[PDB]
């Protein structure tokens, strides 16, 4: 599956994994920390 | 790494404790003295902590021995951990300052012979008195040996000094840990362990204190 | 070479002879911050001074802290010694910080110029005869001269011992100050008070009994 | 009150707008059974709403005549009056991540230029090289100023022009 | 040479043996370069001169009974009427401040940047002692010794007044009165705990 891992390392597959990662990071943040308009403490 | 006496007879010894240092048995399981420039400092430190601990045990037991026998001292029966509160002809600050000036003389005189041996054996003000040349650091001799010892069988005497000194360092650590738990005189701990030796071990005092 | 992880490939710029002969090199740079050799030369200075100021600060926290909890001092908490000692003070804090930044900037800019070019402050005619003892040693970060009064540098043996003792006590004190700040934020008590609270109940009073290891 | 404004914990249009949103949620809630699944989500929306108003009034945001929080985007009016978390703290919390990505992509380009053919590792990204540069790019401003002091951040007039 | 300051220790190479007041005492290598040693051999003598004059002035006020060295510049605040041998001085602060700024600079700048001399023969020896034949270095050694002791004495004056708030004689009498309760340790300053 070395060719399958080179397919997993192509541009749109990395794009759709990394954008789901950076989407579902910010989404879990806005679940556990609702409505951040201002930098609080 | 020879037929030397050993702390554990049979095991290997790391080899740098051959017998040149007085009263060695190869006991260094943490391997501290690998660099010999640390080992020389550790030898002088064991001599100094040992001689002050021998003076400590002789100055803790003997006042308590003559207190429990009973003389008429101004300080008699006072604890060694309570002699600081006891008042004297001067308050303790002047005592500490005189101490930290006299030992500031003596310790630097000793340290200059540590960093260059044989180079402090002449007085400042009376430049005719001297210690005899050929002494090692830790053992000055001369006026520090007024009774004519160390003129034969010096290795056995150094081994006696370091054995009594290691025993007295353990005794002073005992004085600390055995005056901090039960809070009594260290001779009145021997009195209780001779009153009933079985009904007061360290374990029963620990479990009663727990 | 006694690495921080025994099985890791040490970064190759921490295995150069310039970097292996450096104080406290345990092969620890997992984020590649010193890959340029002059970046490493700058950050070695930054580590020495972040660690010496931390050793001075952590000593000034826990030596009077342990001498407060054992009596014969009444030094307050380190997070309270700015609130107090401004009343027992000849000056307010603003003038004091201004004098502080002048007296410290005169030192720190001379150190800046010595790091950017070694032996800079030793050129004659700078001070009034004092500049001759300001070349430092052959390596930067360890000046000596007036900064070694007891004379522990005139050995050339056990010198890496003194270097590594300074670096390890300094890294431990930097972790201790990051501690002091964090164990203040977490429970609002003092550091020796937190040590007593851990030593009276270790298995229940720790950083798993507050809101900072939260699931 | 910096520029004709008012604290949101002081203004009444802010509290009136909170009561307006809670009134809409309440008249929306009045249709359902009290323990059903829509009513739980509506009360959770009310709880998030009230927590949002409490934490906007707590941080000292400035309301206007409209009753809406405002952002003072000037240091020296945010640092002096305690509004640095509005713009002045996230204007570096952004730029750390911006220069982070701009440094990671820069180093991924420069570390793939000197190969056999670079373009194949731009449509097919070398993932261990990418994750190595992702982790070790954490100190990017440090490495950026150390690269600027060389002149290895810029390139000289070896660049490609037309006809000056 | 004539002295070793810590016996057994070696003398540094950058201290000349014919130099007056030599002991080898330079643990910082602070005068290693010869230009810095030439500046410091001039400045130590002048610190010793002005400290001998300072300790003589700080002791003669109390041995003549006119307050101390500390409160002698205390008329400029809370009143006036400075004295000297009991004789009044009708001068305010700014006039004598300007006279000390001007009339001393006309001798200091005449001394300093007109060379680097520290023992000028001629008018500064009216009686005649230093003909530089045989008794030059002996008198220079006595001057250095007495001046170093005077610098130590004035730093002791400063620390003694900063710790006890008294004068030199006013606490030398207490050290002679209670020798074991009137030293540098019974105050709560110099020794922090005991
Ligand atoms: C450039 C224009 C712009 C700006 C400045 C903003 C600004 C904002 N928007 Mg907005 N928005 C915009 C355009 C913009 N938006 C557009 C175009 C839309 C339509 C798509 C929206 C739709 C929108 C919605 C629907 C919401 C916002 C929200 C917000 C707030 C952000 C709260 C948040 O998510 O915190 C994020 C805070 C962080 C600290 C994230 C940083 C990430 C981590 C913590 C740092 C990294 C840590 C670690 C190293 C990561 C691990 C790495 C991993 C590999 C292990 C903020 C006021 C939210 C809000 O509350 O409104 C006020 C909200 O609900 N916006
Ligand atoms: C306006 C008048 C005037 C002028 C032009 C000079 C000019 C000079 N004096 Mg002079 N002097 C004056 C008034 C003056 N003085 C007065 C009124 C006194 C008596 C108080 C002296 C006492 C005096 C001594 C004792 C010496 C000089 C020296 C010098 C020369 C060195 C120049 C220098 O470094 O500046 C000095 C500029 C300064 C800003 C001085 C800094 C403050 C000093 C260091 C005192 C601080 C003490 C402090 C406690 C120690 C530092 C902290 C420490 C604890 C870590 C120069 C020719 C020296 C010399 O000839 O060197 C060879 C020397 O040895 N003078
Ligand atoms: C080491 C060492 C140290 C630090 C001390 C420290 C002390 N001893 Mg001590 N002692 C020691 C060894 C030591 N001892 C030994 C080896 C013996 C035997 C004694 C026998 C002894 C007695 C019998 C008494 C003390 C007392 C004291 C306390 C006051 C000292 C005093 O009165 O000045 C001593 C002043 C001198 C001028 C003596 C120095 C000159 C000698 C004679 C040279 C030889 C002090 C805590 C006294 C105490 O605790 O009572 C409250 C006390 O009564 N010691
Ligand atoms: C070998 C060194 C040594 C040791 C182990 C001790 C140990 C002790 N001293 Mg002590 N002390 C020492 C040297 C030493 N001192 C010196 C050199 C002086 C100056 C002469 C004093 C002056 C002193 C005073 C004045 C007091 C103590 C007291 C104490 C006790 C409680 C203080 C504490 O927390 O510790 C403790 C048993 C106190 C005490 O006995 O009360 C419990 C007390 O009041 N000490
Ligand atoms: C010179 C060594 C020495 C000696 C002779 C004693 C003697 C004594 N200790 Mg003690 N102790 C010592 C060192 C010593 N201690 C040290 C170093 C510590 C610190 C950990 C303590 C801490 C301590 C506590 C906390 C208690 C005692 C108690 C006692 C007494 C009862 C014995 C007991 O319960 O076992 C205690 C034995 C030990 C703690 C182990 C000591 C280990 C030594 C160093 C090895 C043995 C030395 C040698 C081979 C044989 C010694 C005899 C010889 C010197 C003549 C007894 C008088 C108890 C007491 O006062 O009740 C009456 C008690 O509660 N001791
Ligand atoms: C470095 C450093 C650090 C980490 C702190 C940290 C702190 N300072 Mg502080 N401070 C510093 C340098 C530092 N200070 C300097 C250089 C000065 C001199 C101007 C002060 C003067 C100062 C004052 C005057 C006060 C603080 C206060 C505080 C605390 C409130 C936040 C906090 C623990 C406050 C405090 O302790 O009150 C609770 C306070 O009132 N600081
Ligand atoms: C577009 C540029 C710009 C403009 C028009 C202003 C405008 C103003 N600034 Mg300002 N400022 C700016 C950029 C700017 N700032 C930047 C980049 C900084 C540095 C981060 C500051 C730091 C600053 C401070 C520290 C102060 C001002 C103040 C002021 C006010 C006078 C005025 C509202 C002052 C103020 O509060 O008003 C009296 C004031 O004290 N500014
Ligand atoms: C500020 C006054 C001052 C100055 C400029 C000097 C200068 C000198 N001394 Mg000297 N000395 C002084 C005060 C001074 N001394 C005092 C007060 C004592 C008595 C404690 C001595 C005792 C002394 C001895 C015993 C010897 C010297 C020697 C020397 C010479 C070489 C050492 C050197 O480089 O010193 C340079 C010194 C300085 C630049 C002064 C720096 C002061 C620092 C910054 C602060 C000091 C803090 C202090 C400890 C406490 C306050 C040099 C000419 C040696 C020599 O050959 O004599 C000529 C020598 O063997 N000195
Ligand atoms: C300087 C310092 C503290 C100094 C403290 C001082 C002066 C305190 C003074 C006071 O207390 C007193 C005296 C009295 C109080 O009343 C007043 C104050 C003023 C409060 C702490 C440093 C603290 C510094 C710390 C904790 C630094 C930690 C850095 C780490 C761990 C980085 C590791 C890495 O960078 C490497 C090494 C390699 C990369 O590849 C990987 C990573 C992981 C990125
Ligand atoms: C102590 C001192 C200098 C100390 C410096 C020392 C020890 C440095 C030693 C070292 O550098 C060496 C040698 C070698 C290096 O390798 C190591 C160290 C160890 C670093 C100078 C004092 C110098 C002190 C001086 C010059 C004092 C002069 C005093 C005057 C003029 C007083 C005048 C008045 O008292 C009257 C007359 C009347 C009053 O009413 C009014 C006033 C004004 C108060």
């Amino acid at each position: 599956m070395k060719d399958f891992t080179t397919y997993l390392s192509t541009a749109p597959v990395i794009a759709t994994i990394w954008f789901t990662f950076t989407a579902g990071l910010l989404i879990e943040i806005n679940r556990y920390f609702p409505d951040p308009l201002v930098f609080s403490f | 790494d020879a037929a030397l006496p050993s702390w554990m007879p049979g095991a290997d010894l790391p080899g740098y404790l051959n017998g040149t240092l007085p009263g060695d048995f190869g006991f260094d399981p943490l391997y501290l003295g690998q660099d010999p420039v640390k080992l020389k400092w550790y030898a002088q430190a064991e001599l100094m902590n040992a001689r002050f601990a021998m003076l400590a045990v002789a100055g803790i037991l003997v006042p308590e021995l003559l207190s429990n026998i009973g003389f008429s001292w101004p300080g008699a029966g006072v604890a060694w951990y309570d002699a600081g509160k006891f008042e004297y002809f001067a308050p303790a600050s002047s005592l500490f300052g005189v101490q930290m000036l006299l030992f500031a003389w003596v310790e630097i005189r000793r340290y200059q012979d540590f960093v260059k041996p044989g180079s402090a054996n002449q007085d400042p003000i009376f430049t005719n008195n001297k210690l005899p040349d050929g002494n090692e650091p830790g053992y000055p001799g001369g006026i520090f040996d007024p009774f004519g010892w160390s003129k034969g069988d010096i290795k056995s005497l150094k081994l006696k000094e370091i054995k009594n000194g290691r025993l007295a360092m353990l005794a002073f650590a005992g004085f600390i840990g055995q005056a901090y738990t039960t809070g009594t005189t260290p001779l009145k701990n021997l009195s209780t362990h001779l009153a009933d030796p079985w009904s007061t071990t360290v374990w029963q005092n620990d479990l009663a204190r727990l | 070479r006694q690495s921080w992880l025994p099985g890791s490939q040490i970064p190759a710029h921490l295995d150069t002879p310039a970097a292996q002969a450096l104080a406290g090199n345990f092969g620890f740079d997992p984020l590649g911050l010193g890959k340029d050799p002059v970046a490493l030369r700058w950050y070695q200075q930054a580590e020495l001074i972040h660690c010496r100021t931390a050793m001075a600060g952590v000593a000034g926290i826990l030596i009077p802290g342990l001498l407060t909890k054992a009596g014969a001092l009444n030094v307050p908490e380190w997070y309270d010694a700015g609130k107090v000692a401004i009343e027992n003070s000849f000056a307010p804090w603003g003038s004091l910080l201004a004098v502080q930044l002048f007296l410290c900037g005169f030192v720190e800019a001379k150190r800046w110029q010595d790091i950017r070019k070694p032996g800079s402050q030793g050129e004659p005619g700078s001070f009034l005869g004092f500049e001759a003892s300001l070349k430092g040693t052959s390596e930067l970060g360890y000046p000596g001269g007036p900064f070694d009064p007891l004379g522990l540098s005139k050995e050339a043996d056990k010198w890496a011992d003194w270097k590594l003792k300074e670096v390890k006590n300094g890294r431990l004190a930097m972790l201790a100050f990051l501690g002091f700040v964090a164990q203040k934020y977490a429970t609002g008590a003092g550091p020796v008070d937190n040590l007593a609270a851990h030593l009276k109940d270790p298995w229940h009073v720790n950083y798993a009994t507050n809101g900072v290891s939260l699931p | 009150d910096i520029a004709g404004l008012t604290p949101c914990s002081e203004s009444k249009a802010y509290a009136k707008l909170e009561k307006k949103e809670l009134k809409t949620l309440e008249k929306r809630l009045k249709q359902y059974e009290a323990d059903s699944a829509p009513a739980v989500a509506l009360k959770a929306t009310m709880e998030r709403t009230k927590a949002r108003f409490a934490n906007y009034a707590k941080a000292g945001l400035l309301c206007g005549n409209d009753g809406l929080p405002h952002l003072i985007a000037d240091p020296g009016l945010a640092l002096k009056y305690g509004h640095a978390g509005e713009v002045f703290i996230p204007t570096f919390g952004f730029l750390y991540v911006a220069g982070y990505i701009g440094y990671v992509g820069r180093q991924y380009l420069i570390a793939v230029k000197g190969e056999a053919k670079p373009t194949d590792k731009e449509i097919i990204i070398d993932v261990p090289l990418a994750t190595k540069l992702a982790w070790q790019g954490a100190g990017w401003p440090l490495a950026a100023v150390q690269e600027l002091q060389r002149g290895t951040l810029l390139e000289k007039e070896e660049n490609i022009t037309v006809s000056p | 040479k004539a002295g070793n300051w810590l016996p057994g220790s070696d003398a540094p190479a950058w201290l000349p043996d014919d130099l007056p007041g030599n002991y080898g005492f330079d643990p910082l290598s602070l005068g290693k370069e010869p230009a810095s040693l030439k500046r410091f051999t001039e400045s130590e003598v002048i610190h010793g001169r002005w400290a001998m004059l300072g300790v003589a002035g700080s002791l003669a006020v109390e041995l003549l009974g006119y307050g101390n060295w500390y409160d002698a510049p205390l008329w400029a605040v809370n009143g006036g009427k400075a004295t000297w041998f009991g004789i009044e001085v009708p001068f305010d602060l700014n006039a004598l401040l300007a006279f000390e700024f001007v009339a001393m600079a006309a001798a200091e700048g005449q001394r300093g940047d007109a060379g680097g001399v520290v023992y000028p023969g001629g008018a500064f020896d009216p009686l005649g002692f230093a003909k530089d034949s045989s008794k030059s270095g002996e008198l220079k050694l006595k001057e250095i010794k007495n001046g170093r002791l005077a610098m130590v004495a004035f730093l002791g004056f400063v620390a003694q007044h900063a710790a006890t708030g008294k004068g030199p004689i006013a606490a030398l009498g207490e050290h002679l009165a209670n020798p074991w309760g009137a030293n540098f340790a019974t105050n709560g300053i110099s020794v922090p705990f005991f």
